[PDB]
């Protein structure tokens, strides 16, 4: 029955919620605040729970639906896009990568590439970050190269203007 | 033509 | 148009009308069966090569 | 011809039949998906119906539904019209309704698309302006020629880099008067296109050299107010930008106003002294 | 060239016990004509406070 | 590389249906709420249509551009952005055939 | 200042209560102010009675009788302003008395059940549905009756039509095609118009002879005698003719339906439908519609007269039976009351629908309260009408005037059931009967023309929506001060004359004087003049009546003037016209702009916020003044006190002036001295040159107020907090963000400043691998929140004047779901006139400011006073409104004579009277000039030379005398200002009133570089802060196609809008100063191919030689 599948328990759950809202409409003259529904429902029902269930109860909406003056409006031309780098972002990754690549070269490939690859290539481990050389040489070159890199980049201000 | 009638008639 | 002040060159109307007669009808077939309505010059193509380059008029 | 028969139904891409988060938690999906599910469910129920054991009446019954379904995604309404459940008695747009439709695919493939380097504002008579040029609000020019400006900022001392030049302009109070001088330098010999409400003929779009000016209005030449049927009771004109050196070449060579003086309709001039000029020259 | 009512923050406010609105008053001030006698007076701040 | 100079519409062979396709959508499983991810093999599955994230894979074994043209050992994801997720085709395998209504109900029934 | 008003046509009766159309309809609609005892039982009470006696008898056990007693609604939940501060729908509560009966001993009466919260009307006539004041516009259509129209294609004879509305309820037609058939159609199929009469009881003999002895068509009636020889059997036989395959036996069931209750309408038993009857055809009503259920034997005093008139209409002159549909006596109007009462009854049926089900559900007798009533329907129904009806609109408060008309505007389109989109040109045209009932100028301009128009001055909806225009009686050659509001129809039976007829009082003065019988201009005699036009004002609308010399202006451009006022924006400095028509006063007063004194007394305190007056009755009341309020369209509405402390006020005198009133007079725009000549090009087609001097004085300046709003939403990723915290870069931008979070009142906000701050979460579900490294490098512990903060949208902002925040413990407000909290920021700004702005006089001259000139060099008069605005002459001949040129002349007089005048509509000032005042002006102008010590210029004499050679001044007279002549003509000498030389030839100048027009949101030039993109279609899309691209239409494509703009067109189809990969490489290329790249395939194309692949079809691009090529760059090959 639903576009976004809902287990049988949630289903009955939804029926009970509905039925309960029904007996509650019976006398208040006030479409129950999610307070009544919790109470009347039973043991572990709370406001967050009811607001959640009825949120799942709403079937979706037709991406293709008549909008505004129904004359000829279709709902999907209006939603923007997120993954796609709007021009601004493509230019970003251009300079960022070119400048990040320039700094990465004129350096020590021992702890810079370690933290460049460990951070920019696979996933986010000081110890497990460097090959054979222990932590003391990691923190040593990490913090000393990371600061010489930052302080000369402070001189020839190229990175300061936070690309982000 | 219209689908309910035909099956209804079909098994009925 | 003349009667309404407008003074547009005939040329234009011509270009248009011409295309109303880009197509004709058939009654003596060769490649495709007779009753068919097709582009005039496209037949000037067929008849041209069918009587000039490949024989058998 | 053995292909007219369907046994393998192509499914339209996913992002083209979205499932999106709307508001409060509302979602939004292309109608196509309710139709796709239709077919898949039926097709599956069919298989399981054949397997479980098969009473004839029921198998056809299904095969019928199935058929109908296969129609739905392709074209809805040719035979009955499918509906999303009680809410909207609306034909779920069929792939057909996609291509043709009230406002479909090849259809709006010709109604219009939105240009990226466009603009639009109120027009106002530009008496001293020469046919050659047009008054364009610097404020508009900025946004229009943003990227052309950015780079030009870097070539000068105003900004270190692009991203910099960007944030340098993200707020109005932050612009050094040095930027205007940069944009005014970027626009040197480039030209833009101006359009009018109904573009009835080719002169409905003309190219001019922008002469940056203050305010909101767009300064237009009086003589070409005849080509565009544009008077000044609030008529607004759009404006586009030629990005390629080619598009710019054509734009200012074969599309520039001061070049196209005689009409394509009649060998009569269209650069005729309109109302006020005659009145003068006559008296 | 400038005005500062003490409890008023923006130009579009109205002061209690005061029929006129800030905008009407700042307007009336433009009507005010003053005359100083020598260059030494470039910017003069005139003060006034009245009650009841 | 070469200019597109001719467009051509031609009927679909069932073997061509499958040629353009990837995987077979075999279950009415859109997306299941708990995780706004593609349910099972269903309409949105990542194998069938494609991964929903930039140069990165679904699980992340390979994540940048150096190896841009290869696929992941334990899971299948070759990448360039999600545009693939919007251009790829999947296909349903019908039990017992049915016909295109585009050819059956045009005034001249092209099949009749 | 003094006032002189010219025309004398004794205005016999004051103009009606301009909003009565809206006020009185809702009054009769809901008769709640008076007890159920009071007799007006239409509307609510009527709709109630209509569906209350629910008879449910047998299918199991029944005998149900729920009966209505009294309808009472009384205590409003909240009040007006609270309803606007908080998002609230001001509605009155209603619960009527109900008692359900039983077939078993007992009748339980459950007194109240409050179902349906029904909106109330403001004293002005407007509503308050949700935050914004709304208005219910009236409509028009075919009044439920019966008419005979000419047959479709066959030139032969015409056919009859019986019109019964509501929709459910038959639609009959009578047509005779003599080769062997007659046709009477209810739903569709036909049958003999006699089988029916037989049923009722009319036999062949009595019928044929009495009805059509004089009508030979009687022969077609007695034709099929075989069936006409069996009475009650004809009843079952017709049953048989209908078609389902129904039980022959059903005693008197279906005959009932076309009998008494439902289908035939249940409107006023005596005048509603029975009016269309006794005058047009037939004589009586034997109950509302053809109705009876007393003996099983039906009576139809309507079925025979319709044919009776068809035999009559076809055979000669019983009268001339041809109905012009568009006759207003046929064309009804729907006042608000009716529009609401209908939706109220629709809800009553929805209610009565569910209740019937519960007559069976409730176990035993205690079923009165909850068992029978549920308020769900009535709420939704009525609520849907005030918030979603295509009829309920935002108030048009650009300025009181505009908001008023908006309450008195009538439309075509609407219920869908009446005149929809298709049919047009016959309706859209100004029908003859539209006289004094509908303005002929008023209506819009476009596909939607003439269907939507506001009524006239003295036009009034009588009993049933029939605009009756007032016409005074003239018995013999005697004219009366008595007036008859005549229906459209009756107006034709008389010989009516115009008001322009020379009158000595009761005596007509000219033997051959104009009158117009029925839509035809006819020169009649004083002895034939039966009736006369009541007023020159009634012929048009209010909005139009405000025009000076309407008389001399082309009806076409006079429309422009009328709609122009509707767009007038209130100026802090308001001024009334130097020349007015006479309703300026009445407009402001009848609209609710200015505040008038109830009864005589003295003033106590005169605050800027309140005027507590003391009446002589021993009472004193505090009158608050809407200081600065937000009009729906963003125009200021302030009430500026005009009375000083301790002042004896006359009853009904202005205490304070409305948004746009100077002195109780409507005042928009500002009378400005104007020269009417050409300037360089600054005024070329329709351009206006303005004197800087107009800005020095705060003359054309207007206050605006936009209402920016942002929400703290609850995301599953983490609530969006609203705090002063703006995660990434500066405190400089946090200044005016004084209050932690909100912006400080009185702060000057420019585009791109934070109005309000908010913090949402970074990704959809997962963090960022690359952004993880960067944060760690300079400051790992970085607030993983996102800057989503309401900023000042390009365009403008002013200074914040008010702010509203609604947090967690809501007082009595409605916070939507997900919505954690809301934050409103009201901003205000001064709009000084400028080159982008458009001004226009009431006549129609519209135009934009093209140049603001320094007072230094614009046209100056002999005495140093210079002109404010210079209007191009050329804009006057083509258009035809000399009325403006007349205004400027009277104006010139008022300038030197320091006086304002009132020139009525067509009775007003006359060319000689103006020349007379000009004469008086010449003395103030040039008289002071004589005494102040000097005579005439070399310049003044020079222009005279050229003026005589022209023909404007009698050669041989002295310059002094010559200039008088030349002045009387309306023109004076003007020197350049730039050169100081004169402008060869006199030029006219004068006091013309000019308004400034409101700037729409579109005005805000939309310039977009790059921005969002639609999800499914990949074309540019805007919204909140990114402007959204312009549309490149086919008409525009061709424009380029015509030129050799090859690439420029590709660009528009690729790089600029749909080439996903193109626009990207495009930007970047531009960024690196790279000459843009060569276009990749457009997503339009790819979207297409695939949609096409979605259908069996295969679209494959090909090569030089027929071979593949690839559009989808590398994503289609498999795996
Ligand atoms: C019931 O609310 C909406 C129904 C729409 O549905 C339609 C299908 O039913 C309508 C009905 C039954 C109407 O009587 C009108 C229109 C429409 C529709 O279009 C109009 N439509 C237009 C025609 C052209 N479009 C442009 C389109 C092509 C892109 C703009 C509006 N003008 C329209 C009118 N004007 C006038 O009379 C004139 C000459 C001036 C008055 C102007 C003020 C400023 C407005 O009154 C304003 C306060 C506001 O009321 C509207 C903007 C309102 O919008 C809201 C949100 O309130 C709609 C009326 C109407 O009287
Ligand atoms: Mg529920
Ligand atoms: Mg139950
Ligand atoms: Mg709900
Ligand atoms: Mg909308
Ligand atoms: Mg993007
Ligand atoms: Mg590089
Ligand atoms: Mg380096
Ligand atoms: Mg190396
Ligand atoms: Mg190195
Ligand atoms: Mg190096
Ligand atoms: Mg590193
Ligand atoms: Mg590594
Ligand atoms: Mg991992
Ligand atoms: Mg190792
Ligand atoms: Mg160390
Ligand atoms: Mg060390
Ligand atoms: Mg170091
Ligand atoms: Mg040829
Ligand atoms: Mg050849
Ligand atoms: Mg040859
Ligand atoms: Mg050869
Ligand atoms: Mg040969
Ligand atoms: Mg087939
Ligand atoms: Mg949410
Ligand atoms: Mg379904
Ligand atoms: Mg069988
Ligand atoms: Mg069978
Ligand atoms: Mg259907
Ligand atoms: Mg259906
Ligand atoms: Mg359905
Ligand atoms: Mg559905
Ligand atoms: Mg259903
Ligand atoms: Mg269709
Ligand atoms: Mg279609
Ligand atoms: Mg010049
Ligand atoms: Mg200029
Ligand atoms: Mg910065
Ligand atoms: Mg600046
Ligand atoms: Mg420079
Ligand atoms: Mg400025
Ligand atoms: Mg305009
Ligand atoms: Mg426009
Ligand atoms: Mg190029
Ligand atoms: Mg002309
Ligand atoms: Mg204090
Ligand atoms: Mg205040
Ligand atoms: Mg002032
Ligand atoms: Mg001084
Ligand atoms: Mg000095
Ligand atoms: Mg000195
Ligand atoms: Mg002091
Ligand atoms: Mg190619
Ligand atoms: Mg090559
Ligand atoms: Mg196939
Ligand atoms: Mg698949
Ligand atoms: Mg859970
Ligand atoms: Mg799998
Ligand atoms: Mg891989
Ligand atoms: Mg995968
Ligand atoms: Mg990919
Ligand atoms: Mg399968
Ligand atoms: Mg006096
Ligand atoms: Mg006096
Ligand atoms: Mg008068
Ligand atoms: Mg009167
Ligand atoms: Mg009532
Ligand atoms: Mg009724
Ligand atoms: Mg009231
Ligand atoms: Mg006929
Ligand atoms: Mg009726
Ligand atoms: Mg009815
Ligand atoms: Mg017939
Ligand atoms: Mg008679
Ligand atoms: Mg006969
Ligand atoms: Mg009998
Ligand atoms: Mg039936
Ligand atoms: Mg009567
Ligand atoms: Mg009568
Ligand atoms: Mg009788
Ligand atoms: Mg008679
Ligand atoms: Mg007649
Ligand atoms: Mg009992
Ligand atoms: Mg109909
Ligand atoms: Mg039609
Ligand atoms: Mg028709
Ligand atoms: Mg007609
Ligand atoms: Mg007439
Ligand atoms: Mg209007
Ligand atoms: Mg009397
Ligand atoms: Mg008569
Ligand atoms: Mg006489
Ligand atoms: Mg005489
Ligand atoms: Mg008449
Ligand atoms: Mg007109
Ligand atoms: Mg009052
Ligand atoms: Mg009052
Ligand atoms: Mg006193
Ligand atoms: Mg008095
Ligand atoms: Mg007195
Ligand atoms: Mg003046
Ligand atoms: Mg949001
Ligand atoms: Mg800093
Ligand atoms: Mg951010
Ligand atoms: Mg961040
Ligand atoms: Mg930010
Ligand atoms: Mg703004
Ligand atoms: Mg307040
Ligand atoms: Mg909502
Ligand atoms: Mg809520
Ligand atoms: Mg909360
Ligand atoms: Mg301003
Ligand atoms: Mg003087
Ligand atoms: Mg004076
Ligand atoms: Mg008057
Ligand atoms: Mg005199
Ligand atoms: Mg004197
Ligand atoms: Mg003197
Ligand atoms: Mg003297
Ligand atoms: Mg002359
Ligand atoms: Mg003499
Ligand atoms: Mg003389
Ligand atoms: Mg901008
Ligand atoms: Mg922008
Ligand atoms: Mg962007
Ligand atoms: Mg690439
Ligand atoms: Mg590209
Ligand atoms: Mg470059
Ligand atoms: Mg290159
Ligand atoms: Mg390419
Ligand atoms: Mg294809
Ligand atoms: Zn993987």
């Amino acid at each position: 029955a639903r576009t976004i599948r809902i287990p049988v328990h949630m289903v009955e759950t939804i029926n009970k919620l509905s039925r309960t809202a029904r007996q509650l409409q019976q006398e208040l003259g006030r479409e129950p605040t999610y307070e009544e529904i919790a109470e009347a429902m039973g043991p572990g029902w709370d406001a967050k729970r009811v607001e959640e269930t009825l949120k799942i109860a709403q079937e979706p909406v037709s991406l293709e639906t008549p909008i505004g003056d129904e004359k000829d409006s279709f709902y999907g031309d209006f939603i923007p896009d997120e993954h796609l780098p709007s021009p601004v972002d493509a230019a970003t990754q251009s300079l960022l990568s070119e400048e990040l690549e320039k700094a990465l070269s004129k350096l020590s490939e021992r702890e810079a590439m370690v933290l460049k690859l460990r951070k920019g290539l696979i996933d986010g481990e000081e110890v497990g970050a460097f090959f054979g050389v222990t932590r003391e040489r990691i923190r040593q070159i990490e913090n000393k190269a990371l600061r010489k890199l930052k302080y000369h980049e402070s001189r020839t201000r190229k990175l300061r203007d936070f690309l982000d | 033509k219209i689908s309910t009638s035909d099956p209804v008639r079909q098994y009925l | 148009y003349r009667a309404q002040g407008v003074k547009l060159h005939d040329k234009h109307i011509e270009i248009v009308v011409r295309q109303m007669m880009k197509y004709v009808e058939v009654t003596d077939p060769g490649d495709s069966r007779l009753l068919e309505g097709q582009v005039l010059e496209k037949w000037d193509v067929e008849a041209l090569n069918e009587r000039l380059i490949a024989e058998g008029k | 011809p053995e292909w007219m028969i369907l046994e393998a139904v192509p499914v339209l891409p996913p992002d083209l039949r979205p499932m999106v988060q709307v508001d409060g938690g509302r979602f939004a999906t292309s109608d196509l998906n309710d139709l796709y599910r239709r077919l898949i469910n039926r097709n599956n129920r069919l298989k399981k119906l054949l397997a479980q054991g098969a009473p004839e009446i029921i198998i056809r019954n299904e095969k019928r539904m199935l058929q109908e379904a296969v129609d739905a995604l392709l074209d809805n309404g040719r035979r009955g019209a499918p509906v999303t459940n009680p809410g909207s008695d609306r034909p779920l747009r069929s792939l057909t309704d996609i291509l043709s439709g009230k406002q479909g695919r090849f259809r709006q493939n010709l109604l219009g698309k939105r240009v990226d380097y466009s603009g639009r504002s109120v027009i106002v008579v530009g008496p001293q302006l020469k046919l050659h040029q047009c008054g364009l609000p610097k404020r508009m020019a900025l946004e229009l020629f943003k990227p052309f400006l950015l780079k030009k900022m870097e070539e000068k001392g105003i900004a270190p880099n692009v991203k910099a030049a960007r944030r340098m302009l993200e707020r109005q109070r932050d612009i050094k008067d040095e930027v205007w001088d940069a944009l005014e330098e970027v626009i040197h010999g480039k030209v833009v296109l101006l359009n009018r409400a109904p573009t009835l003929h080719r002169l409905g779009i003309q190219a001019f050299q922008p002469v940056l000016v203050e305010g909101q209005s767009i300064q237009l030449h009086p003589l070409v107010c005849e080509a565009f049927n544009a008077d000044f009771d609030g008529d607004q004109m759009a404006v586009h930008v030629p990005l390629s050196s080619f598009a710019q070449a054509e734009a200012r060579i074969q599309m520039l106003s001061a070049h196209n003086l005689l009409s394509p309709a009649s060998g009569e001039p269209l650069a005729k002294p309109s109302r006020d000029i005659i009145l003068g020259l006559y008296y | 060239t400038s005005v500062y009512i003490e409890d008023v923050l923006h130009e579009f406010s109205t002061i209690p016990g005061v029929k006129e609105d800030v905008v009407e008053i700042i307007l009336n001030l433009k009507e005010l004509v003053v005359r100083f006698l020598n260059p030494s007076l470039q910017t003069v701040t005139l003060l006034l406070k009245a009650e009841g | 590389k070469k200019e597109v100079r001719k467009v051509r519409i031609a009927l679909a062979s069932p073997e061509k249906i499958r040629s353009w396709s990837y995987g077979e959508v075999e279950k009415p499983e859109t997306i299941n709420y708990r995780t706004l991810k593609p349910e099972r093999d269903g309409l949105f599955d990542e194998r069938i249509f494609g991964p929903i994230k930039d140069y990165e894979c679904a699980c992340g074994k390979y994540k940048r551009q150096r190896f841009e043209g290869k696929v992941c050992e334990r899971c299948g994801v070759e990448v360039t952005k999600s545009i693939v997720r919007r251009y790829r085709m999947g296909h349903i395998e019908l039990a017992t055939p049915a016909a295109h209504i585009w050819f059956v109900k045009d005034v001249p029934s092209k099949i009749g | 200042m003094e006032i002189k008003r010219f025309g004398r046509i004794r205005e016999v009766i004051p103009l009606p209560p301009l909003t009565e159309i809206q006020v009185e309809s809702y009054r009769r609609a809901l008769q709640a102010d008076v007890p159920p005892e009071k007799r007006e039982n239409v509307g609510i009470q009527a709709a109630f009675r209509e569906t209350f006696p629910i008879e449910e008898e047998d299918k199991g056990k029944g005998g149900l009788v729920l009966d209505f007693l009294e309808y009472r609604l009384g205590e409003p939940p909240f009040p007006q302003d609270e309803c606007r501060e908080k998002d609230l729908t001001y509605q009155a509560p209603l619960y009527a008395r109900l008692q359900l009966i039983h077939k078993d001993t007992g009748l339980i009466k459950e007194d109240e059940v409050f179902l349906g919260h029904i909106p109330l009307m403001t004293e002005d006539g407007s509503f308050i549905i949700n935050g914004a004041d709304r208005v219910i516009v009236s409509q028009i259509h075919r009044s439920p009756g019966v008419y005979f129209t000419p047959d479709p294609a066959r030139p032969g004879r015409y056919i009859a039509s019986i019109i019964p509305l509501p929709k459910r309820g038959p639609w009959i037609d009578l047509e005779v095609e003599p080769n062997g058939v007659v046709s009477m159609k209810v739903n569709k199929r036909k049958f003999p118009l006699v089988l029916l009469l037989r049923v009722l009881g009319y036999d062949q003999e009595t019928l044929a002879r009495e009805l059509g002895a004089y009508g030979e068509l009687v022969q077609g009636l007695m034709d099929e005698s075989v069936f006409a020889m069996r009475p009650e059997e004809a009843l079952i036989r017709l049953f048989t003719l209908l078609r389902p395959g129904d039980p022959p036996k059903r005693d008197k069931a279906v005959a009932y339906v076309y009998g008494l209750i439902a289908d035939p309408r249940r409107y006023d038993l005596g005048e509603a439908g029975r009016y269309k009857a006794e005058e047009k055809l037939g004589i009586r009503l034997s109950g509302r519609t053809l109705a009876r259920f007393e003996d099983g034997e039906f009576k139809d005093e309507v079925f025979l007269p319709t044919l009776r008139y068809l035999f009559a209409l076809t055979a000669g002159v019983p009268g001339h039976e041809v109905d012009d549909i568009d006759h207003l006596g046929n064309r009804r109007i729907r006042t608000v009351g009716e529009l609401m009462t209908d939706q109220f009854r629709v809800g009553l049926a929805r209610l009565a629908r569910g209740v019937r089900e519960r007559m069976l559900m409730g176990s035993e007798d205690s079923l009165t309260p909850a068992k029978l009533v549920n308020s769900r329907p009535l709420e939704a129904a009525i609520r849907e009408f005030f918030s979603r009806s295509q009829l309920s609109q935002f108030k048009d408060e650009t300025n009181p005037l505009s908001s008023l008309r908006h309450k008195r505007r009538i439309s075509a389109l609407g219920p869908g059931g009446l005149t929809r989109e298709r049919a047009g040109f016959d309706v859209r045209d100004v029908h003859r009967t539209h006289y004094g009932r509908i303005c002929p100028v008023e209506t819009p301009e476009g596909a939607n023309i003439g269907l939507i128009t506001s009524l006239a001055a003295y036009a009034r909806v009588d009993e049933l929506g029939f605009i009756r225009t007032p016409y005074r009686r003239v018995v013999g050659g005697v004219v009366t001060d008595e007036v008859v509001y005549m229906t459209a129809t009756e107006e034709d039976r008389y010989t009516i004359a115009q008001a322009n007829t020379p009158l000595e009082g009761n005596r007509i003065a000219a033997e051959r004087v104009v009158a117009r019988r029925k839509g035809e201009p006819v020169i009649v005699s004083p002895e034939e003049v039966e009736f006369m036009d009541v007023s020159p004002k009634q012929v048009f609308s209010v909005n139009t009546n405000l025009i000076p010399f309407l008389e001399h202006d082309d009806a076409n451009r006079a429309l422009m003037g009328s709609n122009m006022q509707t767009q007038a924006v209130p100026l802090i400095r308001a001024q009334a016209p130097v020349v007015m028509t006479g309703l300026e006063e009445r407009v402001v007063r009848d609209s609710l702009a200015a505040l008038y004194a109830e009864e005589d007394g003295e003033v106590a305190k005169v605050d800027g916020n309140r005027i507590v007056v003391r009446y002589e009755d021993g009472r004193l009341v505090e009158y608050p003044l809407r200081r600065f309020y937000r009009s729906n369209q963003g125009t200021a509405l302030d009430q500026r006190p005009r009375v000083v402390v301790g002042q004896r006020v006359r009853k009904g005198d202005l205490l304070a002036d409305g948004p746009a009133s100077e002195n109780g007079f409507l005042a928009l725009g500002q009378n400005v001295l104007v020269a009417i000549m050409p300037f360089d090009g600054y005024n070329f087609e329709d351009a206006i040159v303005i004197s800087e001097e107009l800005l020095k004085r705060d003359f054309y300046t207007s206050i605006h107020i936009e209402r920016y709003e942002i929400e703290a939403r609850d995301t599953k990723l983490g609530p969006e907090r609203i705090t002063r915290d703006i995660p990434h870069l500066s405190e400089a931008a946090l200044r005016d963000l004084d209050e932690e979070g909100v912006v400080r009142i009185g702060a000057e906000v420019k585009p791109g400043d934070i109005l309000v701050g908010r913090t949402s979460f970074k990704g959809e579900s997962e963090p960022t691998p690359e952004e993880r490294l960067l944060r760690s490098i300079f400051g790992e512990k970085a607030r993983d929140v996102k800057d989503t903060s309401l900023r000042v949208p390009p365009g403008e902002g002013g200074i914040v004047v008010r702010t509203v925040r609604l947090r967690r413990g809501d007082p009595g407000v409605e916070l939507k779901p997900g919505v954690r909290e809301v934050v409103r920021v009201y901003v205000a700004q001064k709009r000084k006139l400028q080159v982008g702005d458009k001004l226009a006089n009431r006549h129609g001259n519209k135009g934009v400011v093209a140049k603001i000139l320094p007072v230094e060099d614009m046209p100056h008069l002999p005495d140093g006073t210079p002109v404010d605005v210079i209007l191009n002459p050329l804009g006057v001949p083509s258009r035809m409104n000399l009325g403006q040129i007349l205004e400027t002349h009277l104006g010139l007089a008022g300038y030197f004579l320091g006086q304002r005048y009132i020139s009525p509509i067509f009775d007003g000032a006359k060319e000689p009277e103006i020349k007379e005042l000009l004469a008086q002006a010449f003395e103030v102008y040039f008289g002071k000039r004589k005494g102040e010590g000097f005579g005439v210029d070399k310049r003044e004499v020079e222009v005279l030379r050229r003026a005589e050679k022209l023909g404007l001044v009698t050669p041989g007279k002295t310059p002094e005398e010559q200039l008088k002549e030349l002045f009387l003509q309306g023109k004076v000498v003007l020197y350049d200002g730039r050169t100081g030389e004169p402008i060869e030839g006199p030029i006219v100048v004068g006091q013309m009133f000019i308004m400034k027009l409101y700037h729409m949101v579109e005005d805000k030039m939309h310039a977009r570089s790059t921005g969002p993109y639609s999800l499914i279609t990949q074309q540019p899309l805007g919204g909140k802060a990114q402007f959204g691209g312009q549309r490149f239409g086919e008409m525009e494509v061709w424009a380029l196609e015509a030129y050799g703009a090859a690439h420029t067109l590709q660009e528009m189809l690729t790089l600029k809008s749909d080439d996903i990969e193109g626009r990207n490489a495009a930007y970047e290329a531009i960024i690196k100063g790279e000459d843009v790249p060569e276009p990749s395939v457009p997503e339009s194309f790819r979207v297409l191919v695939k949609e096409l692949q979605a259908l069996a079809l295969d679209v494959q691009t090909l090569d030089e030689k027929d071979n593949p090529v690839d559009i989808f760059e590398g994503l289609a090959s498999k795996r």
